[PDB]
RNA sequence: GGUCCGGACACCAUGACUGACAGAUUGAAAGCUCUUUCUCGAUUUGGUGGUUGGUGGUGCAUGGCCGUUCUUAGUUGGUG
């Protein structure tokens, strides 16, 4: 019925087990380090991380 | 717990750019300028620099006790583990977040776009930046989109200079025909006692010690 | 109002319920099963009874 | 017994200044105190794409963050270390106390 | 060894229960499935299947 | 006394132990304190059936004629900011498996209620 | 939505001894991590209720719902629960 | 192809309304629906307003970001 029907599908690998923290977007996510944040939303968050660009 | 120094850092970062947005969409209103987290193993202080404590803090400290208490509830603490002070901010004209904010206030209020930036241009300068410039884009006038920007005052853009001499911030309005773009930039003045401004000076700025 | 169709009213004054009690160790007294054609069902649990 | 103290940063200026408040405390104590030891400095490298679409030039922001970490080796049995760390603390510098 | 899972042993047995209502002078009728994973077996040789 | 039951009820109705399909089940777990009854039930069936069981499993009952007071005798109408009784329904029968507020007002009604039966 | 009274209780147990709630817009996560019992989505359509009836400030940031109560929630919330006028939630005190 | 409402809040109503054995049904152990009558019982259900969601349209309504004009040396007041 529909408590063993509204998620069936597993959800343990792939694009679709993993979001960005911020915006819950699939796509171009940065997982090095347990970031788990888009490649847009760490342009955005880098300086609050403490990312800096040097060179 | 057992984690490797790398993923610790990560982790605090993430943290602080967490507690920064939540903290920023909550007391936009209480003048927010910035936080700043102590992390230490034993209690994890965090300092939330705003222009009016006293809104920040709110009824004999309520506000602030429901922050603390739903931040230590969002990221796992225990109870007392994580606390908040609040702070005053010596100088509301050289921080460019409150400066944005009131810059929306006034925008959302209804006030004429040219008139508000120039009001709070006149302010930053007076308050003693060595310049500012303040853009405003989106539909002002008209359907079509146009930038207004005002500039006054001596303004670097390139070098790592930047880094230190200046502060910037943007924010959003949604008014009835769309959403407007708001930037501030300050250049914050060569301040030896490192209170208003960088302790060092300019790089290509050579000051001769009179005989 | 099928509640009352699940008791007998005797002459004398007690009554008799009208419809097999579930056994469930949860579910027990009160709760009734309905009268299928070939079956039992509990209503508040499976227990199926033929 | 050797107790090890660790301190991390991602700033040189704070964590050579804890250093040396740490050094002074335990020379002015008159202890056995181990030279700072400078463990290689970890650099997380991130390069990602500038625009937040696929049109324009492929341009790249390369975002990088650095570690430092110093150890100290301290032959100290008395109650003088927690008054040596208690005493220096500085912020962005994260200290741990090892009993090896 | 992995193991067939739980629906593909109910399309097995429907695709018996269909071969053996059936006469062999007729044809078994249709089992329609979504199932295109499912490993033909000697269990399914003579049905008909969607 | 009707006072009395309505700041009982009221509790056995914020403790969820207030419950015709509900009260059936709590007498037959015999939980039931008491049950308290309506004389305009139309059905003759119901009426008495009601009461086979509760003399039956010993659970003894108070008996208000009309069935809108025991509606508003519930807590489930809302109010015009005075405790107006506005668009109560009929409950027939009901039960309470636990008690409520008004101790003393309680034990009166448990002793009213053993004595005169 | 269709919620359990018992489940209800326990999220207005909650909501009233803490004055506040947090809750990540996860409508499948089957426990809330503070409270017991009841589940994400559960929690989440109460208090957005609340919200709705102005008993509840809402803010949202980063995928996870932040709830503070009011005034006219503690009045609301002790009148439903019939708790003593003496207690109070621990942001209160 | 099929399922759920995850349609807040307000107002107006008419055991209000959930759920699941088994047969049929379905790609389906989907109580989705139809056979069957059991079970929680004010949360629901229907309508009217109002919301909510949408990788739906519009980048020729917009914000932010990026690319390019343009990796070259180019640009602007004040008073005359």
């Amino acid at each position: 019925g529909f408590q063993n029907l509204w998620f069936s599908h597993p959800r343990k690998f792939g694009p679709g087990s993993r979001s960005c923290r911020v915006c819950a977007g699939h796509h171009g996510l940065i997982r090095k380090y347990g970031l788990d944040l888009c490649r847009r939303c760490f342009r955005e968050q880098a300086r609050d991380i403490g990312f800096k660009k040097l060179d | 717990q057992n984690v490797t120094k790398k993923k610790k850092a990560v982790i605090g970062g993430i943290f602080k750019a967490e507690l920064n947005n939540f903290l920023m969409k909550e007391l936009a209103e209480d003048g927010y300028s910035g936080v700043e987290v102590r992390s230490t193993p034993a209690r994890a202080e965090v300092i939330i620099m705003a222009t009016r404590t006293q809104n920040v803090l709110g009824e004999r400290g309520r506000r602030i006790k429901e922050l603390t208490s739903v931040v230590q509830k969002r990221f796992g603490f225990e109870e007392g583990s994580v606390e908040l002070y609040a702070e005053k901010v010596s100088n509301r004209g050289l921080c460019a977040v409150a400066q944005c904010e009131s810059l929306r206030y006034k925008l959302v209020g209804g006030l004429a776009v040219r008139r508000a930036c120039y009001g709070v241009l006149r302010f930053i300068m007076e308050s003693g930046a060595q310049g500012v410039e303040v853009i405003v884009s989106g539909k002002l006038r008209g359907q079509r989109a146009k930038a207004m920007k005002f500039v006054d005052g001596l303004m670097i853009h390139s070098g790592h200079p930047v880094n230190d001499y200046i502060q910037q911030a943007v924010r959003h309005v949604q008014l009835r025909q769309g959403v407007i773009g708001i930037k501030v930039k300050i250049m914050l003045p060569y301040d030896p006692r490192g209170q208003n401004g960088p302790r060092n000076a300019l790089p290509d700025h050579v000051q001769i010690v009179e005989p | 109002l099928a509640v009352l169709k699940y008791y007998k009213i005797d002459e004398n004054g007690k009554i008799t319920r009208l419809r097999k009690e579930c056994q469930q160790p949860s579910c027990g007294g009160g709760v009734f099963m309905a009268q299928h054609a070939n079956r039992h069902y509990c209503g508040r649990c499976h227990d199926t009874l033929v | 017994h050797r107790i090890r103290l660790t301190l991390t940063s991602q700033n040189v200026k704070p964590l050579e200044k804890v250093c040396a408040q740490l050094i002074d405390g335990a020379k002015n104590e008159h202890l056995i105190v181990k030279g700072p030891i400078r463990m290689p400095t970890k650099v997380l490298r991130i390069t990602t794409r500038k625009t937040p679409c696929g049109e324009g030039s492929k341009t790249w922001d390369r975002f990088q963050m650095r570690i430092h970490k110093r150890l100290i080796n301290l032959h100290a049995p008395a109650e003088v270390l927690r008054q040596i760390t208690s005493i220096s603390i500085e912020p962005g510098v994260d200290i741990e106390v090892t009993r090896a | 060894d992995r193991g067939l899972k739980r629906k593909h042993l109910a399309l097995i047995a429907k695709v018996q229960k269909a071969k053996k209502a059936a006469g062999v002078l007729e044809k078994p009728a249709t089992v329609k499935t979504h199932l295109r994973d499912m490993i033909i077996l000697p269990e399914l040789v003579g049905g008909v299947i969607g | 006394k009707e006072g009395a039951l309505r700041a009982v009820l009221r509790a056995a109705h914020h403790a969820d132990g207030l419950a015709l399909h509900e009260t059936c089940k709590a007498l037959d777990k015999r939980e039931a304190h008491f049950c308290v009854l309506a004389e305009n039930c139309d059905e003759p069936q119901y009426v008495k059936l009601v009461e086979t069981l509760c003399a039956e499993h010993q659970i003894p009952l108070i008996k208000v004629a009309d069935k809108k007071i025991i509606g508003e005798y519930c807590g489930l109408c809302k109010y015009d900011k005075e405790g107006k009784a506005r668009k109560v329904v009929g409950c027939s029968s009901a039960v309470v498996t636990n008690w409520g507020n008004e101790e003393q007002g309680r034990a009166i009604l448990t002793d009213y209620f053993a004595s005169k039966n | 939505m269709f919620i359990p009274k018992s489940h209800t209780k326990l999220i207005y147990e909650y909501l009233f001894n803490e004055g506040v709630t947090v809750a990540k817009k996860d409508f499948n996560a089957k426990t809330h991590p503070n409270i017991e019992g009841v589940s994400n989505l559960e929690v989440i359509k109460t208090l957005k209720s609340l919200a709705s009836r102005e008993l509840v400030k809402e803010q949202f940031a980063w995928r996870h719902y932040y709830w503070y109560l009011t005034d006219a929630g503690i009045l609301y919330l002790r009148e439903y629960l019939a708790l003593p006028a003496e207690i109070v939630p621990a942001t209160i005190k």
